[PDB]
């Protein structure tokens, strides 16, 4: 390979031999692309004029009133599509075009990645086919329609297994024979190299903007940047630019679901064990004998059974810290943000805010400049919260 | 390791090709699976390729994935698979037994410990479907230390460097070029591209391969005759003897 | 008054005497505010750091391929809230605070204005009570919940009459006695002066940005700017800065509903007659004997029975031109934008795009630089279109 | 114009105050409405304030808005209202008749034409609820040309300039300060703030007003006794005679 596939002991390319050529092809193109000023200018134009970057950094005074905490929210919810997903999906799409490919292959759960693949493909003239499991489809019907409207071909997979990780098998199988003309669009900073690296580089603008914006507003870097961790894309996007700024705390928040002790959670990095699956070596939700388990969270966008290799690594060396937030804590942060700032956060981002609120409330007289990555909007969640309330 | 050498040598003296059927351990049930295996063996199977039900079959399509579902519905665990493997080995001393594994079930409680368990039950080779030659080091070194043959797949899109690697790393057989493989002194190649008819076995041998592997075809028969266990075995016997006859000289 | 309440023959302040003091109070504050640099800086900060301005101007190449038309979309759908409504609701909220008021009074139909009033009030610490008619509530249930989440008090009005214009009566009645401490937040460039003027001034940034952006991209002003006309706010926001640029065509698009000839439409400016209601003299949907009628459109956001005074005036002098677009034409523009640019437009904005597509398609070899004001996103409409398709 | 002067002059000689009841034309039905009106008149009403059902009653709360709903349910049109007005005038030659209008029904087919129709049927005054003194010009000039009295509301938040305007513009009566109004020689003031009890009528007169107007109270009785038309009239008679007695000296 041209780049290191591992982040310490985590990462690698654990895929069938047949798929190695596709991975090495992608890594080579990514490297060329990154050196190419024209690719960067095109990628930048799209992010600016199509997606709406740079996104704002909102100072939330109302929620931190009466405490020594100053909270800022990176407004990824204002990005075209309502979620940070668009950034890397646009980048990967330009990459497929660089490789002369005309098709895009993707798989979905929460629906957001499928819709994102669909918007990028439609915009750039790419034929997009999205795999989705029956059980998952019926639930995400609105997003299913959205994908179809955007010309995406939602392929209904149903053979016992009908979830993200279970639908990935058919997406990969396809790519195995179609990689010459098709690009598999992975939706998070996970899977086999060079995906963990590509997705981070295509999401790092979140952190680069935050740094510039925080320096503009406060004239100093934040004490900590907090982001929810589903697979790790929004989190690594925020962290990336701050890694060499040792004074800046990096906090990743995993879904605690009904509570860690209940087992019904989605926090493998801190409450799972290293395994090999999804084409990578990383911490995961698995049974005693090696069978991969499902993650749980009020928010579907955080139901990934594993975590990105770079996060597991950042944790091992003590550079980034990871914690968990319960559904109830996330629901409280959701309602609190609505009423005090008039912002409907995604249930995913609510885990990151809920933690920032905890840091504040537990130590009200602690002076701290915090930035929470508000990765998406919660318009999609109003019905869920509605039913709980 | 050993058993493969012995088999290919004998087949060679007979100008005969090897026919290796694939089946999922515990499909459609443990008891039912042991019967299927004995029927395959005594029908003419030269070697066996057995898979243990894994929760996420990456390199698997419809037919095979459904087989795992059936095994899982029967509550088949890796622990139960190794118990089956011991029994099969206890009944058939010479037939080479290969395992189709996924990296996690091998890595779970220690790679080396997995290979030790394989040697203990009498397994001859292990093909870890989701481990490319680039990540095989700890797997192959462990297999070797335990006299297990590390099987590698040689894809159609394979190039020279890969051919050379698969040749020096693989043992037992090469899961399939043929002339290059023999040039690099690779292990006897066994073609596995959708081999489902006798004509395909003879064609495989004629091309210079030492034999052929048929998986889905065997699984189809099982999936087809679930409600009729006896007809399942009967048809499995007929299919195997036909495929084996086609490798014979 | 300090400013002219009329735009030619249209406008005025046709409200009960009791409400004149509230109107004159508001006009005076607005005038002070506009002269106040500090108010402008505060308003600007909010728009930038909270709402996400300036919004992008997207060049849509895919839809205009094979024709001589160059189309650009002003991305108001990317504004916080998903619609242009936020701009003026933020401005009016700062205005209420300037007047020392603590409450905000509003009424809703499509739900968007109620939600917008709710976000601004929550953000600026204002007690907000929103009037809504029973019939209208049940239909807009998602927005109803959104308003409650944002702390807004949705007051259920039901006495035979249960629609926007019918609910306005209770909102105004309240303001009559509460104007000392409450501000009535009108959602469009209509009603009694100084509302038509205030709303335009608080929406004019759309047009000012478009001008700068078009000059940056094309180095020339557009041949025409097109915007849908419900009450007239998004349209006047776009038009305002271009009025003195005589070479720039201004095209307002009214809902044709099932077709003008069917009578089931919402295009009073061109297919109605001047009347007096909503505190203004303006063209409206009314019976032969003066009883106000209801407008019709696939999109609820365009069901206002009248139009802003300034639009009726701009038309009379031939400065702006107004046309109509059927539900079917709007639905086609909606689907076309999704598939070719990966943008889900609001059914409201789809009327403006549908017209731009018509201008292009009828005269494919006509060279024209067009800008369509994409006033909002259509995530809210996917179910509607879903049911039609 | 004329009829108001005559009434207030007579009431003055009697040291008596005026009691003016408000009712919506056609509520709960045309036939039923004519009966209600005759009952009000012959019960003691000094003048009448009648409203024509408008689709959007801006300056109206619950009780009054419901009255319009009832009139509309009965299919009452402005055309039918003017026919009713002619009949009422044909039966009662001297009682002043005022109309509570909304700008659109006046403006619809020409402001001046509306006032001409008023004069033709024998209406004495018109109060256009949604037209402030600042927009009254064409309405008042038309009313005057047709011998109709343009009534203006003097709100509690009224200031000097308004007091002076209402004084010079209004005719017939001032819909209600009292001392200032008389200073500017305004038309006789008639208080209309929720007058619902006899004690309120006497209080209004004592304060210096020429009388009181009661609307919702009358409407309540109608809304209360819909199912009992005869009890409706009976109660309407009792309410009116009580309120009228309270203005008497
Ligand atoms: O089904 P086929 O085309 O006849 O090939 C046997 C194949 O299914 C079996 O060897 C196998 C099971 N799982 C795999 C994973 C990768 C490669 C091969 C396999
Ligand atoms: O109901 P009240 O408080 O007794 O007042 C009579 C009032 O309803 C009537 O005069 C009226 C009907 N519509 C109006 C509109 C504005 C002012 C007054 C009115
Ligand atoms: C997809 C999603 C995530 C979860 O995934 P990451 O890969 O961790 O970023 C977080 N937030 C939103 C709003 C999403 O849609
Ligand atoms: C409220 C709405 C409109 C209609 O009203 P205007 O006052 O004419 O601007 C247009 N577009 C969107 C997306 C809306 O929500
Ligand atoms: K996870
Ligand atoms: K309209």
């Amino acid at each position: 390979t041209l780049l290191n596939p591992y982040f310490g002991e985590f990462g690698g390319m654990y895929v069938p031999q047949i798929l190695m050529p596709a991975l090495n092809q992608l890594e080579e193109a990514f490297v060329r692309a990154q050196k190419d000023p024209e690719f960067q200018a095109q990628f930048a134009d799209l992010l600016k004029n199509y997606a709406g970057r740079p996104t704002a950094l909102t100072k939330c005074q109302n929620i931190t009133a009466g405490t020594r905490t100053t909270l800022y929210l990176k407004r990824e919810d204002l990005l075209h599509g309502g979620a940070h997903k668009t950034n890397q999906v646009l980048g990967q799409a330009l990459l497929a075009k660089r490789m002369g490919k005309s098709e895009i292959i993707a798989e979905t759960g929460a629906g957001q990645h499928g819709v994102a693949s669909a918007l990028a493909s439609a915009l750039l003239g790419l034929k997009c086919r999205i795999y989705m499991g029956a059980k998952d489809v019926e639930r995400q019907s609105p997003n299913v329609f959205r994908m179809r409207l955007m010309g995406a071909e939602v392929i209904p997979v149903h053979s016992g297994s009908a979830t993200l990780k279970d639908a990935c098998n058919e997406a990969l199988r396809d790519w195995s024979g179609s990689y010459e003309t098709a690009h598999y669009m992975l939706g998070t900073a996970a899977g086999p190299h060079p995906y963990p690296t590509i997705v981070r580089e295509f999401q790092r603008m979140i952190g680069e903007e935050t740094k510039a914006q925080i320096l503009d507003k406060e004239g100093r870097l934040p004490d900590a940047v907090i982001a929810c961790v589903g697979g790790g894309s929004n989190a690594i996007g925020m962290f990336a630019d701050f890694i060499n700024d040792t004074s800046v705390g990096l906090i990743g928040v995993e879904p605690g679901g009904h509570g860690i002790e209940t087992g019904e959670h989605g926090a493998p990095l801190k409450h799972g064990r290293v395994g090999i699956y999804f084409g990578m070596k990383a911490p995961m939700m698995q049974t005693a004998d090696g069978q991969i388990e499902e993650s749980y969270s009020i928010s579907a966008g955080l139901d990934f059974p594993s975590v990105g290799p770079q996060h597991a690594y950042l944790n091992s060396i003590g550079r980034a810290d990871y914690v968990s937030i319960t559904d109830d804590e996330a629901l409280e942060a959701f309602k609190t943000l609505c009423r005090h700032e008039g912002i409907i956060p995604a249930l995913e981002s609510s885990h990151a805010l809920a933690h920032a609120l905890k840091m504040m409330r537990e130590q009200p007289e602690k002076e701290q400049l915090l930035v929470v990555n508000l990765s998406g909007r919660g318009d999609k969640d109003i019905f869920t919260v509605h039913d709980i309330l | 390791m050993e058993r493969y050498e012995n088999l290919f040598a004998q087949l060679n003296d007979r100008r005969e090709g090897a026919f290796v059927p694939f089946v999922t351990l515990g499909d459609p049930g443990i008891e039912q699976s042991l019967k299927i295996i004995d029927t395959l063996i005594d029908a003419g199977a030269d070697a066996l390729e057995l898979g243990v039900p894994f929760s996420d079959p990456l390199a698997n399509g419809p037919t095979i994935q459904n087989a795992n579902l059936r095994a899982f519905a029967a509550g088949v665990t890796p622990a139960q698979c190794f118990e089956m493997l011991a029994l099969i080995r206890e009944k058939h001393p010479t037939i080479p037994i290969g395992l189709l594994m996924y990296a996690n079930l091998v890595f779970n409680n220690g790679i080396d410990a997995f290979y030790a368990r394989c040697e203990q039950v009498g397994v001859d080779s292990v093909l870890v479907a989701d481990v490319p030659v680039e990540e095989s080091a700890p797997f192959r070194q462990a297999a070797l230390r335990h006299n297990i043959a590390p099987i590698f797949i040689c894809p159609p899109n394979a190039d020279d460097d890969l051919l050379r690697q698969v040749a020096s790393y693989g043992r037992g057989y090469t899961y399939l070029l043929i002339e290059k493989l023999k040039e690099y002194h690779a292990a006897p190649a066994l073609q596995g591209f959708g081999i489902s008819s006798p004509e395909q076995v003879s064609a495989a041998v004629r091309a210079g391969a030492a034999g052929a592997i048929s998986g889905s075809a065997i699984v189809k028969i099982i999936e087809k005759n679930l409600a009729s266990p006896k007809q399942m075995l009967a048809e499995l016997r007929s299919f195997v003897s036909a495929m084996k006859a086609a490798s014979r000289a």
